[PDB]
């Protein structure tokens, strides 16, 4: 590799310039036709919208400022926008516009019609190893990119991996993303995907993302996660147990990669070692993988979602559809001044 | 089977993020 560190060097410059001086107020609410809710959440919803002058469809994420403040997610939200407007990568969902009004924060992202990986994974049951390795490869390249910018992602899961029309992954939800050099201590993520050091409140680094990758690869190939139960606590117990069992149909390579990733000891976890990401890229499981054709998206995807129109939502579950009011008074002005 | 035990569990749906 030579044009890799060259790539990441130029990418750090592009990122840091946007990081230093983030864009703001690049649209407003009346420029969009609100059509349908693609996904719900704690802070508000994620609607499918059409840009009035462009005709393009986007996914507008709406955040109730008061709910953000109430859940003490102010800083996390400021992280998410600032990181999103600054990063740029083939497998990352792209932030077109950001703005705010008296009541809400808005993040307008390119629309990914293929739906969550979650939905296709659950319906199909499980992916064969070649299918799971096409996806895993995209995540490997994405974490390499992000970590080089000192960004930690902290919420990898099939629910946050969208599939585009060419069958590739777009990573979404940067709510827990954070630029950090060194350790951090926030308990956040999704139970089945929490690294042991997160649960044990030890303080952790970007190695929790590689653990999450192991969990992802396992779920994609097994059809279920390596640690599941009915209550998160019992999930944490299995995670900190350090004991994992693989399905009989798992290849010997796949098993070896996963024990390396689901390694409880940070001194023996893949991605957290001297050779960093290349320990993973040069694993036998990935011996078939052309990292360059993956990035360039020249491979052929093993699955391409049924397309049937620009504003189609057939790959998304239906949600109840709430009012959208804007208070006549400004809410939480000081807190979100930099958004 | 593990699959059967999973499909019968309460966390087969979309899983919420957590923070505290
Ligand atoms: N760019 C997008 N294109 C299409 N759909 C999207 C897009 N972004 C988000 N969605 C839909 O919204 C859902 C929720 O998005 P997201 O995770 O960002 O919201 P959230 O409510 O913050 O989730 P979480 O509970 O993880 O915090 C996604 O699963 C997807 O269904
Ligand atoms: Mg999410
Ligand atoms: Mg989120």
């Amino acid at each position: 590799q030579e044009s890799v560190k060259e790539f990441l060097a130029k990418a750090k410059e592009d990122f840091l310039k946007k990081w230093e001086t983030p864009s703001q107020n690049t649209a407003q609410l009346d420029q969009f036709d609100r059509i349908k809710t693609l996904g719900t959440g704690s802070f508000g919803r994620v609607m499918l919208v059409k840009h009035k002058e462009s005709g393009n469809h986007y996914a507008m994420k709406i955040l109730d400022k008061q709910k953000v403040v109430k859940l003490k997610q102010i800083e996390h939200t400021l992280n998410e926008k600032r990181i999103l407007q600054a990063v740029n990568f083939p497998f990352l969902v792209k932030l077109e516009f950001s703005f705010k009004d008296n009541s809400n924060l808005y993040m307008v992202m390119e629309y990914v019609a293929g739906g969550e990986m979650f939905s296709h994974l659950r319906r199909i049951g499980r992916f064969s190893e070649p299918h799971a390795r096409f996806y895993a490869a995209q995540i490997v390249l994405t974490f390499e990119y992000l970590h080089s910018l000192d960004l930690i992602y902290r919420d990898l899961k099939p629910e946050n991996l969208l599939i585009d029309q060419q069958g590739y992954i777009q990573v979404t939800d940067f709510g827990f993303a954070k630029r950090v050099k060194g350790r951090t201590w926030t308990l956040c993520g999704t139970p089945e995907y929490l690294a042991p050091e997160i649960i044990l409140s030890k303080g952790y680094n970007k190695a929790v993302d590689w653990w999450a990758l192991g969990v992802l690869i396992y779920e994609m190939a097994a059809g279920y996660p390596p640690f599941f139960a009915d209550q998160p606590i019992q999930i944490y117990e299995k995670i900190v147990s350090g004991k994992v069992r693989f399905p009989s149909h798992f290849s010997s390579d796949l098993k070896d990669l996963l024990r390396n990733l689901l390694q409880v000891d940070l001194t023996k976890r893949f991605g957290n070692l001297k050779n960093g990401v290349n320990d993973i890229k040069n694993h036998k499981w990935f011996a078939t993988t052309d990292w360059i054709a993956i990035y360039q998206r020249k491979v052929e995807a093993p699955f391409i979602p049924k397309f049937k129109g620009p504003g189609d939502t057939s790959n998304f579950d239906d949600y109840e559809e709430e009012e959208i009011r804007v208070s006549i008074n400004e809410k939480c002005g000081k807190e979100f001044t930099e958004f | 089977t593990t699959y059967a035990d999973f499909i019968a569990s309460g966390r087969t749906g979309r899983r919420a993020s957590i923070h505290d």
